[PDB]
C-alpha cells in the first residue's frame, strides 16, 4: 500500500545506461500541412501525443536513419497499424527524438533513443525506397478546440462573472456549476447537462479516479490544458489496440475526456487477450509506480517495447525461471517472466524487491499487448463519444 | 445539393445594449437600443420616447458607444460586431432623407488570438483620443481617433495581465489611463496603465493594484471633480483614487449579484445599479464639504429603489425616467418616483415593451377556425416567464405571464388545453423545508396534485406540469413532480389501440453527488372531466431527454439508449426494442419509420425501425465536433441543425450511392451564419392555406427572433443566388459590412462561404429599392421579378 | 545453473532449445 520507491526513476529510463545526449529544441509542423516523414521499420507501436517512447535500434539502416534525423528535424512517423502483417496504416503520430546514445559494444553499432509523441496524422501515401527504408506522405491532423459551451448563448452582463477564483469542496462545485452554467436557462437544457461536456468538470472527475491509482498532487503532476490532460490519461489507459485507435481518432479534447471516463467506469476487469476469459487483475489493484501513471512504454535489451501497467495483485499467472535484475525497468526490483495459466501466453513479469526496507515488497508489470479490458455482468463492448 | 430559403418572421426583441447622447442633433437627447442585428434610435421627449430611425446591420452588435470628438457639432456612434467589424456612424438628415452614413470602418480581427473569456470590451477615451478594445487575452488593441483614420487602423499593446475582468478609461488624467480588474493565482487586483499613442505602449499607471475583493467584477470610472474608480463585487462596493480609499459592504446587495450600472448625475454623484433578480438600487457617493477641502468624499450609500424586469442594461433618461433593457423579460420605461413610500417601492412602470426571448420551446396550433395557424411560445425565464401567442395581423402577440420559467409546451386538441412543463425556485428554510419567492402559475392553479414516491437558504428548483385552457389561458391544473426530479420532455398523443389522448412526461432524478443521471420516469397522465390523473409510470435507469410519438408507439431516449415502447391493453408501456448508441441521445426527431438522434457536440445519427424484424438499424452518421442547439428533419433526405457561432447547417443522405460507406455518410450540403441561437425547430406556418416553396419550418431563438426555413427547386435557387450578388452591388450596408462576409459560416477555427441557403431578408429587400435600382438588378424583365419576390413574401 | 536459451522478447529462460522454440512461437 505505501510506496517506499523513487517514482522518478522509471520515467528516466535509467536501464538504457549512461546519460544520453539530451536535446532542448522543439519542432512543430503547421496544422493540415503535408509532410514526408521516415518510418522506423520494426516499431510496432500506437504512440499517443505526449507519450515517451524508448527504443534500441540495431540494424545498420535503422542506425543510419536516426543519425540523419539527429542532424535534421529529429522527427519520425510512428504508424498505427490496422493490419500489422500487411503493414496497413491510415493514421499515426510523429515522434521527436529528445535523447540519444551511440554504442559500439563488442563490435556492433547500436543506438538507444528516447522519443516523445507530438502531432497526430492521416497517412496519405506510403512508399518503400530503393534503400529498404520507407517514407510516409502525411497530413497533420488538427486538434479541435471548442469554446465554452455557454459562449454562444452567454449574456454580456454575466461575461465579467466567467473568471472564477479549508472550505467544503462540494459547496465549491455547486457554486461553480450555478455560475458557469447560469445561461443554460436561455436554452433547452439544464446546468447539469452542460457539466457533462465541461472540460474542468470532466478533468476533475478523471482526477478523482487517478487519485485512487497514485498518491500524487494535481498541482504538479497533471497538466492544466484539456488537450494535454486528455492525451496524458489516454497514454496510461490499459486498453486494446482497436479501442486505442478509436480514442486516437477523436479530435476534440471534450469527446476524448468523456470517452476515457466511460472506459474507466465500464472496464473494471483485465483479462488475458488470447484466453479472453482468464481474469488477470481489476482496476482496484492498478497503482502508479512512475510519475507518468500506472502504465508507460519501456524497451527491453533487444529493442522490443512493452507498455507495462503496474498492479499490486495479479492472479492466474505461472512464473517461468528465476528472478533477474538484468535491465530492470524498476531499479531495485528483480523480474520473473509471468505467463497465463490457461494459454501460457506471456502476460508480464512479477517484480520482487532486492532489499527488505523497500515497499511494496512485490508487484506485477503487465504488458498491454497481452491484456483485454472487460466489462463484467451482461454487456459486451462500446466506447461512447 | 439542398436548396433552402431562410427568412425572418419576427426581428429579435431582446435588448443587449442601450446608450444616451446627442446623435440625431446636438440639441436632441437620444436613446439608442441594440437588439442584436438591429439598432433603434429614439428622441427622448418630455412625454417618453419618439421613434426616429431603425436600421439593420450585417452583424451582431457587440460594442455600441457614442462620443463627440474635438470640433464635431454632435455625437458619432462606434459599433463593433461579433465578427469584429468596426465602424463609426453619423446620423445625417437633409430635408426628408435620413442616412446613417459610415464615417470610418474596418475589420479589427487578428489572424492570431485566443478570444477572451470575459468577451469583447470596447471603451472610448474621455477626450476621444482613441478606442480601446480587449478582444483577445494578453493584448489591448488601440484605434487612434484621427479624422485621417477612415480605415480604422489599430495597434496592439502587450498586456502581461492575461485575465482581465473589466476595464474603463479614467477621467481627469493628463495621459489616457485605463483602470482594470484582473485575476492571477494570488487573487483579484485593480491596476492602471497610461496609454502612449506616440510610443504605442503602456507606461506606469497613476495608482496601485491591492488585493481587492475575490468577486470584484465591475469597474466604473467616476468623472470629475472626484475622479478615480468604483469597483463592485458580490459583497462590496469600493472606491479607489490612489491614496483615497472608501469601502462599503451593504447587506442589501448580498441577495443577488450586481450585473449592470448607469450614471445618473454627469458629475458622478449618483449611479443606478441592477442585479440578476431585477432589483434596482441607487448608489450615492456622498460629497462632503470641508472649509479648505470643499471636494471631500465622506461615504458610499446604496438604496433599494424597487423591482424592474431582470435588467441587461439600464439608462437614465431625464425627469426620473429610466429605460430598463431586458434580455429575459419585457423591457420597460420606469419612473423613479421622487422620495415615495408607495408600500416600499419607488419605481413605477410607465411602459412595457414586448420581448419574446428567450424562446426555449414553441408549438403551432390552428386554434380559431383552423386555416390560419397561431404560434404559442415558452418565453422568458424566472419571474419574467410567460407564454406568447403570435398570430399574423404585423405580428399580433398576446402575453400570458406565469412568474416562473416555462420550459416545454404541447397542445392537446381533444381536451382544448396546453400542457406546459415549468419550474420555479424555492429557497431552503433554516427552520426546515422550502419557501416560494412569489406566487406563480404552479402555486396559483385552480386544482393541484403531487407525485407519489417510488424510491440553509439554498435555491431549489421545483418542476411541474401545468394544464392551461386554450381560450382563457387560465392555469386549470398544476402537477408537482417528485423531490430532485427534473422534467425534461413532454408529448401529447394517442398510443396503441387506446382512443384516449395523454400527456406523457420524461424525467431524470438529479442529485448533486451524481454527475450522470441513473434514474428517471416516463409518466403517462390523462386530463379528463376537468381533472388530471396518473394513468401509468415506468421507471428507467437514466434521464429521459427526449420522446416522440412513433407510429402509435412511444420512442424515448434514456441516456445513450433509444427505446421503443408499446402501449398495452392493460394501459402499460412495454419495451419493444432498444438501440445502444455511441453518443448520448439528446435530440430526437422522426419522419415515417426514420429517426434522427443527435448530441450536444453535433454528432448526427440516422436510424430506421425495421417492422419485419422488430428492431433498429443504423442508416448513416456524421460526427463533426461543434456545439449543437437544435435539430429537425426537413424531408426524407435532408436534416436541418443549429450549430456554434449562430449558424444553420443541412445534412443530406444519398441512399443511391455506389458503396455502403458513402450511403452511411451524411453530406454537409448547407451552411449559413444566421446570427441567432436556435432553441426550437417546429413544422408549421402562420399563413392561411402549386407553390414555389416546399415545407415550412419555424424556429425560435434566444433573442426572441422567429424565422422560417423552406425548400426550393434548383431553378429557383440558382436565380435567387444571382439575385443576391446583384442586390449586394446596389444595397447600402450600415458600417459598410459585406453581406457575403456576414452570412459566411463562422467558427473561430474556420470561416466558409454560405452554401445551400438563400437569405430571404436580402431577397425581400428588392421590393424596397427604387425603380432605377430595380432595373440595375434585372440587367442580364423587372415586373416579372416583383411577382417572384411578392410570391416569396406570402410564406410568412 | 542451466537455462542458456532466452526469449529475446520477454526474457523467458529455458534449459532446452525445443522448450524455447515452443514459447517464442506463442508470441505475436
Ligand atoms: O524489468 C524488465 C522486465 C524484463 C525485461 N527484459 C529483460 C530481457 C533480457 C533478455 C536477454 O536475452 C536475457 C539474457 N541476457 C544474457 C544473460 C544471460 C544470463 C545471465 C546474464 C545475462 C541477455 C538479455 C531478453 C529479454 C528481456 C526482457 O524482456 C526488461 O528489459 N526489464
Ligand atoms: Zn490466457
Ligand atoms: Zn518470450
Amino acid at each position: 500500500n505505501i510506496i517506499n520507491f523513487d517514482t522518478s526513476l522509471p520515467t528516466s529510463h535509467t536501464y538504457l545506461g549512461a546519460d544520453m545526449e539530451e536535446f532542448h529544441g522543439r519542432t512543430l509542423h503547421d496544422d493540415d500541412s503535408c509532410q514526408v516523414i521516415p518510418v522506423l521499420p520494426q516499431v510496432m507501436m500506437i504512440l499517443i501525443p505526449g507519450q515517451t517512447l524508448p527504443l534500441q535500434l540495431f540494424h545498420p539502416q535503422e542506425v543510419s536513419m536516426v543519425r540523419n534525423l539527429i542532424q535534421k528535424d529529429r522527427t519520425f512517423a510512428v504508424l498505427a497499424y490496422s493490419n500489422v502483417q500487411e503493414r496497413e496504416a491510415q493514421f499515426g503520430t510523429t515522434a521527436e527524438i529528445y535523447a540519444y546514445r551511440e554504442e559500439q559494444d563488442f563490435g556492433i553499432e547500436i543506438v538507444k533513443v528516447k522519443a516523445i509523441g507530438r502531432q497526430r496524422f492521416k497517412v496519405l501515401e506510403l512508399r518503400t525506397q530503393s534503400d529498404g527504408i520507407q517514407q510516409a506522405k502525411v497530413q497533420i491532423l488538427p486538434e479541435c478546440v471548442l469554446p465554452s459551451t455557454m459562449s454562444a448563448v452567454q449574456l454580456e452582463s454575466l461575461n465579467k462573472c466567467q473568471i472564477f477564483p479549508d472550505q467544503c469542496s462540494y459547496k465549491w462545485w455547486q457554486k461553480y456549476q450555478k455560475r458557469k452554467f447560469h445561461c443554460a436557462n436561455l436554452t433547452s437544457w439544464p446546468r447539469w447537462l452542460y457539466s457533462l461536456y465541461d472540460a474542468e468538470t470532466l478533468m476533475d472527475r478523471i482526477k478523482k479516479q487517478l487519485r485512487e491509482w497514485d498518491e500524487n498532487l494535481k498541482d504538479d503532476s497533471l497538466p492544466s490544458n484539456p488537450i494535454d490532460f486528455s492525451y496524458r490519461v489516454a497514454a496510461c489507459l490499459p486498453i486494446d489496440d482497436v479501442l486505442r485507435i478509436q480514442l486516437l481518432k477523436i479530435g476534440s479534447a471534450i469527446q476524448r475526456l468523456r470517452c476515457e471516463l466511460d472506459i474507466m467506469n465500464k472496464c473494471t476487469s483485465l483479462c488475458c487477450k488470447q484466453c479472453q476469459e482468464t481474469e488477470i487483475t481489476t482496476k482496484n489493484e492498478i497503482f502508479s509506480l512512475s510519475l507518468c501513471g500506472p502504465m508507460a512504454a519501456y524497451v527491453n535489451p533487444h529493442g522490443y517495447v512493452h507498455e507495462t501497467l503496474t498492479v499490486y495483485k495479479a492472479c492466474n499467472l505461472n512464473l517461468i525461471g528465476r528472478p533477474s535484475t538484468e535491465h530492470s525497468w524498476f531499479p531495485g526490483y528483480a523480474w520473473t517472466v509471468a505467463q497465463c495459466k490457461i494459454c501460457a501466453s506471456h502476460i508480464g513479469w512479477k517484480f520482487t524487491a532486492t532489499k527488505k526496507d523497500m515497499s511494496p515488497q512485490k508487484f506485477w508489470g503487465l504488458t498491454r499487448s497481452a491484456l483485454l479490458p472487460t466489462i463484467p455482468d451482461t454487456e459486451d463492448e462500446i466506447s461512447p463519444d | 445539393m439542398s436548396y433552402n430559403y431562410v427568412v425572418t418572421a419576427q426581428k429579435p426583441t431582446a435588448v443587449n445594449g442601450c446608450v444616451t447622447g446627442h446623435f440625431t442633433s446636438a440639441e436632441d437627447l437620444n436613446l439608442l437600443i441594440a437588439k442584436n442585428t438591429r439598432l433603434e434610435i429614439y428622441v427622448v421627449t418630455a412625454e417618453g420616447l419618439r421613434p426616429v430611425k431603425e436600421v439593420g446591420m450585417y452583424g451582431k452588435i457587440a460594442v455600441m458607444e457614442l462620443f463627440r470628438p474635438k470640433g464635431e457639432s454632435k455625437d458619432l456612434l462606434f459599433i463593433l460586431t461579433a465578427k469584429y467589424n468596426a465602424c463609426i456612424l453619423e446620423y445625417k438628415q437633409s430635408g426628408e432623407s435620413i442616412d446613417i452614413i459610415t464615417r470610418a470602418h474596418g475589420n479589427v480581427q487578428d489572424r492570431i488570438g485566443r478570444p477572451s473569456e470575459t468577451g469583447i470590451i470596447g471603451i472610448i477615451d474621455p477626450e476621444c483620443r482613441m478606442i480601446g478594445l480587449r478582444l483577445y487575452d494578453g493584448l489591448f488593441k488601440v484605434i487612434p481617433l484621427d479624422r485621417d483614420n477612415k480605415e480604422l487602423k489599430a495597434f496592439n499593446i502587450r498586456l502581461e495581465e492575461l485575465h482581465v475582468i473589466d476595464v474603463k478609461f479614467l477621467y481627469g488624467c493628463q495621459a489616457p489611463t485605463i483602470c482594470f480588474v484582473y485575476q492571477d493565482p494570488q487573487g483579484r487586483h485593480v491596476k492602471t496603465y497610461e496609454v502612449s499613442l506616440r510610443e504605442k505602449e503602456f507606461n506606469k499607471g497613476p495608482w496601485k493594484q491591492e488585493n481587492v475583493e475575490a468577486e470584484a467584477s465591475m469597474v466604473i470610472a467616476v468623472p470629475e471633480p472626484f475622479g478615480g474608480a468604483i469597483i463592485i463585487g458580490q459583497e462590496s462596493i469600493t472606491y479607489h483614487n490612489g491614496d483615497k480609499y472608501l469601502a462599503i459592504a451593504p447587506p442589501i446587495i448580498k441577495q443577488s449579484t450586481i450585473v449592470c450600472h448607469n450614471r445618473v448625475d454627469p458629475n458622478g454623484s449618483r449611479y443606478l445599479l441592477g442585479d440578476m433578480e431585477g432589483r434596482l438600487f441607487m448608489l450615492l457617493l456622498e460629497k462632503e464639504e470641508q472649509m479648505d477641502g470643499t471636494v471631500t468624499l465622506k461615504d458610499l450609500r446604496v438604496e433599494l429603489l424597487g423591482e424592474t424586469s431582470i435588467a441587461e442594461c439600464l439608462t437614465y433618461l431625464d425627469n426620473g425616467v429610466v429605460f430598463v433593457g431586458s434580455r429575459l423579460g419585457d423591457s420597460q420605461l420606469v419612473k423613479l418616483n421622487v422620495d415615495s413610500n408607495e408600500q416600499g417601492s419607488y419605481v413605477v412602470a410607465m411602459e412595457t415593451f414586448t420581448n419574446l426571448g428567450p424562446i426555449v420551446d414553441m408549438c403551432v396550433v390552428d386554434l380559431e377556425r383552423q386555416g390560419q395557424g397561431q404560434l404559442v411560445t415558452c418565453s422568458g425565464a424566472f419571474k419574467e416567464g410567460s407564454l406568447r401567442i403570435i398570430r399574423n395581423g404585423k405580428l399580433h402577440i398576446r402575453t400570458v405571464p406565469l412568474y416562473e420559467s416555462p420550459r416545454k409546451i404541447c397542445y392537446q386538441e381533444v381536451s382544448q388545453c396546453f400542457g406546459v412543463l415549468s419550474s420555479r425556485i424555492e429557497v431552503q428554510d433554516t427552520s426546515g423545508g422550502t419557501t416560494a419567492l412569489r406566487p406563480s402559475a404552479s402555486t396559483q392553479a385552480l386544482s393541484s396534485s403531487v407525485s407519489s414516491s417510488k424510491l440553509f437558504g439554498e435555491e431549489v428548483e421545483v418542476h411541474n406540469l401545468l394544464i392551461i385552457d386554450q381560450h382563457t389561458f387560465e392555469v386549470l391544473h398544476a402537477h408537482q413532480f417528485l423531490q430532485n426530479e427534473y422534467a425534461l420532455s413532454l408529448v401529447s398523443c394517442k398510443l396503441g389501440k387506446d382512443p384516449n389522448t395523454y400527456f406523457i412526461v420524461g424525467t431524470a432524478m438529479v442529485y448533486p453527488e451524481e454527475a450522470e443521471p441513473k434514474q428517471g420516469r416516463i409518466v403517462v397522465f390523462q386530463y379528463s372531466d376537468g381533472k388530471l390523473q396518473t394513468v401509468a409510470e415506468k421507471e428507467v435507469k437514466g434521464a429521459v431527454y427526449s420522446m416522440v410519438e412513433f407510429n402509435g408507439k412511444l420512442l424515448a431516449s434514456i441516456n445513450s439508449t433509444v427505446r421503443l415502447y408499446e402501449w398495452t391493453t392493460e394501459k402499460e408501456l412495454r419495451t419493444e426494442c432498444n438501440h445502444y448508441n455511441n453518443i448520448m441521445a439528446l435530440y430526437l426527431k422522426t419522419k415515417g419509420d426514420f429517426i434522427l438522434v443527435g448530441d450536444l457536440m453535433r454528432s448526427v445519427l440516422l436510424l430506421a425501425y425495421k417492422p419485419m424484424e422488430g428492431n433498429f438499424e443504423e442508416i448513416a452518421r456524421d460526427f463533426n465536433p461543434n456545439w449543437m442547439s437544435a435539430v429537425e428533419i426537413l424531408d426524407d433526405d435532408n436534416f436541418l441543425g443549429a450549430e456554434n457561432a449562430f449558424n444553420l447547417f443541412v445534412c443530406q443522405k444519398d441512399s443511391a450511392a455506389t458503396t455502403d460507406e458513402e450511403r452511411q455518410h451524411l453530406q454537409e450540403v448547407g451552411l449559413f451564419h444566421l446570427g441567432e441561437f436556435v432553441n426550437v425547430f417546429c413544422h408549421g406556418s402562420l399563413v392561411m392555406q402549386s407553390t414555389p416553396t416546399q415545407g415550412s419550418v419555424l424556429f425560435g431563438t434566444v433573442n426572441g427572433m422567429i424565422g422560417l426555413v423552406t425548400s426550393l427547386s434548383e431553378s429557383w435557387y440558382n436565380l435567387l443566388l444571382d439575385m443576391q450578388n446583384r442586390l449586394n452591388k446596389v444595397i447600402k450596408s450600415v458600417g459598410k459590412i459585406e453581406h457575403s462576409f456576414w452570412r459566411s459560416f463562422h467558427t473561430e477555427r474556420k470561416t466558409e462561404p454560405a452554401t445551400g441557403f438563400i437569405d430571404g431578408d436580402l431577397i425581400e429587400s428588392f421590393l424596397d429599392i427604387s425603380r432605377p435600382k430595380m432595373q440595375e438588378v434585372v440587367a442580364n424583365t423587372a415586373d416579372d421579378l416583383i411577382k417572384v419576390v411578392e410570391e416569396l413574401t406570402r410564406i410568412h | 545453473g542451466e537455462r542458456p536459451f532466452h526469449c529475446n522478447q520477454c526474457g523467458a529462460s529455458f534449459t532446452q532449445k525445443g522448450n524455447l522454440l515452443r514459447h517464442i512461437k506463442l508470441h505475436s
